[PDB]
């Protein structure tokens, strides 16, 4: 039995290119940028599906 | 004449200090002692206290 997966997620191929490390409130969160908006999201929590 | 009231058995002189102390006991800079706590689930980045 393999979750299907739902609706809202996207299709993203991992690469290199999108976890990149910038900093955000001190700390130098490791920011993945999602491809389809440019729109770096430092914290694990919250990414976007 | 002394006796229609009796305040309440103190000095005519430390009630009047007592008048500042209710005063001092209800000055907002010292309260600190809040009520209720609220649980939920953020991420402590940049914690400013407040």
């Amino acid at each position: 039995f393999v979750p299907d997966v739902p609706e809202g997620y996207v299709a993203v191929q991992y690469a290199h290119r999108l976890f990149s490390s910038s900093l955000a409130n001190k700390r130098n969160r490791v920011t993945y940028t999602h491809p389809p908006t440019g729109m770096a999201y430092p914290s694990p929590t919250g990414r976007p599906h | 004449e002394a006796f229609r009231w009796s305040r309440y058995f103190l000095d005519e002189l430390q009630l009047r200090r007592l008048s500042v102390g209710l005063r001092l006991i209800t000055n907002p800079r010292i309260a600190r002692r809040f009520n209720g706590v609220r649980i939920m689930y953020l991420t402590d980045d940049d914690p400013d206290p407040d």
